[PDB]
């Protein structure tokens, strides 16, 4: 049996759209233009007036000025009106100043009658110097003003469906297996929807229980919640999703938790993230996760977690991140021991005026109790508006062979830093630490270098020692 | 901002140094997606 009904409903809901938050941006805008035109306006006046006191001896004095005169200049175009869009065209009159060369004269304009407003057409009032007489004087006083659009501020609609539930129900009968599966979905305004899933059966798998549901709230907002939760013999899935606006704050939580039921390999993870914004948005982020690992017939067992937690603050004050993560983990193989196990803390820091970031790592391990020791492989770094320094890479190590004779080798950097200051430079660098072994004496080294400048005082040390099977080398070299 | 007349220890050259003091500079401070306006319009993002 199935049924896929639709009582149809096309109706809508029409929320109007308040554009009238523009209609006064724009307005603002205008105001800048105004004001910036009162400003150009006293620019060109500066100069307009030296321009009057210069031509005044050339025109009005000299004789230089009406003769062969022409009309002044005056265009008028006649109205019209369009009565399939609806608009009445208002006549426009453009005045030039006929005296001189084209230069402009006052005009004055109203705005043209429209049927709705997709745009406003622009009535100005344009007063200008007018060369018919030699007086130049320009109206800082009185700035261009166009008028502000107002297209229709609150004409438009945001549609909100009416539909009617939506429903499907699925269903089958038989012996061995019954399946009945049904969703509905709510449409009215806002969103709720629920799936029920009922699957029975002789087999013990094929029995199970799945639900959901979905809300989702639109009347203030969109606030969703969204639960989930499975019923399965092997598979125990529970999921928590729920976004909610308040219609001022940001609220985001994830809570998702489920584990695995297999023999061989049981397994447990778990979400949480917890993103939130009252004034500064905060943010959790702790994810856990546990595994546990047993192979009989390979007679390879392990278990660990990996697990991390990130916190993050942007402040406005300042912005710090802070991360770090553990991988954990031990085992056996063949009657030897898997052994390993990895840890960082990674610290980033930020500000105007310092920034700092400075990141550890341990990534101890070994594997049959050979080889063992990773470590240290650390850096640190500092910058202010003061000073730079930086620490890079001292690092410890020291790997054991257990065949054979037990060879050692660890070889790694020594610490070694760099400080700047004004008027002072400063690098000091020890390096080459070693491990000695057999096989004639494997080497052991080691290297000191020494810089610090104050521009005549220059001061230089350098140091080398090498060790080796019978013999061994020093050099040394000094400049002061 | 001053001079100074010096006989450095680090240099034997005799020198004048110019040496401009430390200075903290006060950055006012200001309003973010609350209302935004600067000077030229001002935008109201909350009504937005």
């Amino acid at each position: 049996s199935v049924k896929a009904q639709y009582k149809k409903n096309k109706h809508r809901h029409s929320i109007t759209n308040p554009l009238a938050v523009l209609c006064e941006f724009i307005s603002q805008s205008i105001k800048s233009f105004d004001r910036h035109f009162e400003k150009n306006r006293n620019n060109a006046l500066d100069f307009v007036t030296k321009s009057y006191n210069e031509t005044k001896i050339k025109f009005d004095k000299y004789k230089a000025e009406k003769s062969h005169d022409e009309l002044p200049r005056t265009f008028q175009i006649p109205g019209y009106t369009v009565p399939v869009v609806n608009v009445e065209v208002s006549p426009f009159t453009i005045e030039m100043s006929a005296f001189g060369y084209v230069f402009p004269k006052a005009v004055s304009m109203p705005s043209f009658s429209i049927l709705g407003s997709d745009v406003r057409v622009p009535s100005y009032t344009l007063i200008l110097p007018s060369l018919e007489l030699p007086v130049l004087h320009v109206p800082r006083n009185l700035k261009l003003s166009l008028p502000d659009f107002k297209e229709l501020c609150t004409i438009s609609h945001i549609f909100i469906p009416a539909m009617g539930n939506i429903t499907y129900d699925f269903s089958f009968k038989s012996s061995v297996i019954t399946l009945n599966t049904n969703a509905e979905l709510f449409n009215q305004s806002d969103i709720v929807a629920h799936l029920l899933s009922s699957s029975s059966s002789v087999i013990d798998a094929l029995q199970y229980k799945l639900e959901g549901t979905t809300r989702l709230t639109r009347k203030r907002g969109l606030k969703l919640a969204t639960a989930l939760s499975l019923s399965n013999k092997f598979v125990e899935g529970s999921h928590n999703s729920t976004v909610s606006l308040t219609t001022k704050n940001m609220e985001v939580s994830v809570a998702t938790t489920t584990k695995a039921q297999i023999p061989i390999l049981r397994m447990n993870f778990k979400q949480e993230l917890n993103g939130n914004t009252k004034s500064k948005p905060t943010v959790s982020s702790s994810m856990e996760f546990k595994y546990d690992f047993n192979s009989s017939m390979l007679y390879s067992t392990a278990k660990g977690a990996v697990d991390h937690k990130l916190s993050l603050e942007s402040l406005t004050s300042y912005f710090s991140i802070e991360s770090s993560t553990k991988g954990d983990v031990k085992g056996s193989v063949l009657s030897r021991e898997y052994s390993g196990t990895i840890a960082s803390e990674a610290n980033t820091y930020l500000n105007s005026k310092s920034t700092r970031s400075s990141v550890k790592l341990q990534g101890t391990s070994k594997i049959d109790d050979i080889w063992n020791l990773e470590v240290k492989e650390n850096f640190a770094g500092e910058a202010t508006l003061q000073r730079i320094y930086s620490l890079w890479e001292h690092s410890t190590k020291n790997h054991l062979q257990l065949e054979g004779l037990f060879f050692t080798n660890g070889e790694h950097t020594s610490k070694a830093t760099l400080e700047l200051s004004p008027w002072q430079m400063s690098a000091l660098v020890q390096v080459h630490a070693s491990q000695p072994s057999s096989f004639h004496d494997f080497p052991d080294l080691g290297q000191e270098v020494a810089l610090n400048a104050n521009t005549k005082n220059q001061k230089i040390r350098w140091k080398n020692e090498v060790r080796i099977h019978s013999g061994s080398f020093q050099s040394q070299v000094e400049l002061s | 901002v001053l001079t100074k007349y010096s006989q450095p220890e680090d240099s034997l050259i005799p020198f004048f140094e110019i040496t401009v003091p430390e200075s903290q500079l006060t950055v006012s401070q200001f309003t973010l997606p609350k209302s935004v306006s600067d000077g030229i319009a001002a935008l109201d993002l909350n009504a937005v």
